[PDB]
């Protein structure tokens, strides 16, 4: 069905997002169990680590296509990743180790994760109909992936240790790196232009010295969020600035906005939905015992069957404005099944996350894999900048809502959690809820100066 | 997934035993462990709990007579008795749940112990 080119990409795409995945899923529960962290601590902490994981992706794209060319930085990207993976798993040996090691995966991403998506582009003619199709089922490799990692990556951990657990994502990186090795034939003829040319030794020196220098600002920022937070305040409303002083790029913005919301929306699956499924979900599905952690595979097993449904199933700001709908429905839907549907022991049904993760995936589907591809549309350089700018700001603002709903260490009984996440997660779908409404008020102009 | 208990047995009214906890495969530190009693005619209810960052939950009669710790070198936890009551006698199961939540009913515990025997005679000495 597909070209050759495309199955090296799918597979590369898979290993990849499997280690970081395998990371993300427990990363929560190992700042609390493991360096005794607070359920607030762990919280901002995980926002400031996501926010440079997804600030920094801008970066990785520029480096791909003017310095050292698409397959090199897949290259690249795929051993600094795994050197990360292989230190995280270290830093059980030496604790001081660990935001290093956090800023060496940012840093990877940043330099891999714009890159394979370009590379996939380019194995196919320029306007060659596959696209589409080539491109949902590269989305679905992401969630494989992920599904994969988030589903064993806590039983690994529970079994065998941390250390076992960050080496086999490392070991992830490495067999996406000898697929992509094993390959290298299918893409002789495919990257961007600084791959064929010989490589500048200068711009790669260039390259691992920033990256360096990078891996250790994250490092200290992920260290000390309070200065993170102003860093992106500041950031933030100097690039504002910037914007309002340069009629279609009005919409970019606003529709900026609206990703904003949702990626703090997002931000809570592995923090607060997280630990309201540790603290108040019963760990048994159809007769099965889970680790409750397992349950953020929840979000990637319905994008893996959605996905090619709503392939086959307005325009631009309608379609935000369904998923920002679907997101309030999923927190909703949290709030309710906290506030009417639990046990005498405080516990709800684990079904009510089942159709919270659907809710949250389908409103994933309808905004965060269109906005991108077509904000550019409707748009460069600078508001891929800003664009990434903003979700890593996303990312913060999303570890300090999760924090309303950390739990003190001590606390042991369910009733007295129950309340708290449903007062969260409540007010969350209500104010998502008035945004989507204001989004859907402001459609038909929007629509209009799409135009 | 499978835990095991030690250490129940006979002991006369106002005797201690000390009841114990261990767990196979996974590491046991990443758990609540509450013990819960069964006995003659009655339901299994909660006695004494830990969740995964010390946190402790006690059934009101049991308070300031016993006491749950844990120790996550051996990962293994610890019901220790002490001034043990006849009414005290029943069948004790430990049960591991993921996390630090200690719910009151079994249904909100995956991992069950056997269940070693407490029996508490009323028994003293002669005067
Ligand atoms: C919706 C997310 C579900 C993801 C599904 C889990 C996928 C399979 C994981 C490995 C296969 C099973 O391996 C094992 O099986 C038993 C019962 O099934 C489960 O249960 C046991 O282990 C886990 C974690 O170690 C504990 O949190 C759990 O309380 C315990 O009873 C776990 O899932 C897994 O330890
Ligand atoms: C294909 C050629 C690979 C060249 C790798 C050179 C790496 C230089 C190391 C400089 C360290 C800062
Ligand atoms: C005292 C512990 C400090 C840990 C730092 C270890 C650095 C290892 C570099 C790979
Ligand atoms: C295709 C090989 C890329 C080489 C990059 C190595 C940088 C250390
Ligand atoms: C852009 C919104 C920032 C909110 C700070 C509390």
């Amino acid at each position: 069905q597909q070209p050759r080119p495309f199955f090296m990409i799918f597979f590369v795409e898979l290993w990849e997002r499997f280690g970081y995945y395998g990371v993300q899923g427990v990363l929560a529960v190992f700042f609390v169990k493991q360096l005794g962290f607070s359920q607030e601590q762990a919280f901002v902490t995980f926002g400031a680590f996501a926010a440079l994981v997804y600030g920094l992706i801008s970066i990785g794209g520029y480096v791909g296509d003017h310095l050292l060319g698409t397959k090199r930085t897949i290259v690249l990207g795929a051993l600094v990743l795994a050197i990360g993976y292989f230190m995280t798993g270290m830093s059980l040996l030496k604790p001081d180790l660990i935001f290093i090691a956090l800023g060496t995966i940012a840093v990877g991403n940043g330099l891999f994760k714009a890159n394979p998506a370009s590379l996939l582009s380019k194995c196919y003619p320029p306007k060659d109909p596959r696209l589409d199709g080539a491109f949902t089922l590269f989305y679905m490799s992401i969630n494989i992936g992920s599904l994969i990692a988030l589903s064993l990556a806590p039983v690994i951990a529970d079994r065998f240790g941390y250390s076992v657990t960050y080496n086999l994502c490392g070991a992830g990186l490495i067999i996406a790196l000898l697929v992509y090795i094993a390959c290298r034939g299918m893409v002789k003829d495919i990257g961007s232009e600084p791959d064929f040319r010989p490589m500048s030794f200068s711009k790669l020196l260039y390259v691992l010295l920033g990256s360096v220098v990078m891996i250790f600002v994250c490092a200290w920022l992920m260290h000390n969020v309070e200065v993170a937070n102003l860093v992106l305040i500041v950031l933030s409303i100097v690039v504002t600035i910037i914007f309002f002083r340069q009629n279609k790029m009005f919409v970019a913005f606003v529709l900026m906005l609206e990703a904003v919301v949702f990626y703090i929306l997002y931000a809570q699956m592995p923090t607060s939905l997280n630990f309201f499924a540790i603290n108040n979900v019963h760990h048994e599905i159809l007769g099965f015992s889970i680790n409750p952690v397992s349950f953020q595979a929840l979000n990637p097993f319905w994008v893996v069957l959605a996905s090619p449904i709503l392939a086959g199933i307005l325009s631009m700001p309608m379609k935000f404005t369904l998923g920002m709908f679907m997101c309030s429905l999923g927190f909703l839907t949290a709030a309710a099944a906290g506030m009417w549907f639990a046990d005498a022991q405080g516990l709800t049904s684990p079904w009510f996350i089942v159709l919270v993760y659907l809710f949250q995936s389908l409103g994933e589907l309808f905004i965060s894999a269109l906005g991108l591809a077509m904000i550019a549309a409707l748009v460069m350089g600078f508001i891929l900048g800003m664009w990434f700018l903003t979700q890593a700001a996303a990312f913060l603002l999303g570890g300090y809502v999760a924090t309303f709903t950390a739990v003190p260490d001590n606390i042991t009984d369910p009733l007295e959690t129950l309340p708290v996440y449903t007062n969260v997660f409540g007010k969350i779908g209500l104010v998502t809820l008035g945004v989507a409404v204001v989004m859907l008020l402001m459609v038909p102009w929007l629509k209009r100066m799409i135009a | 997934v499978q835990l095991v208990e030690s250490g129940g047995g006979l002991v006369q009214a106002g005797g201690s035993l000390r009841l114990s906890c261990a767990a196979s495969g996974p590491t046991l530190s990443n758990y609540a462990v509450g013990w819960f009693r069964q006995a003659p005619g009655k339901e299994r209810e909660f006695v004494a709990g830990i969740n995964w960052s010390s946190g402790l939950r006690y059934k009101d009669v049991v308070k300031g007579r016993f006491t749950v710790s844990r120790d996550n070198v051996k990962d293994t936890v610890y019901l220790q008795m002490n001034s043990l009551k006849p009414e005290d006698t029943a069948v004790y199961y430990c049960a591991a749940r993921f996390g630090g939540m200690l719910p009151l009913q079994p249904s909100g515990y995956a991992n069950w112990g056997q269940g070693t025997q407490v029996t508490v005679s009323s028994h003293h000495h002669h005067h």
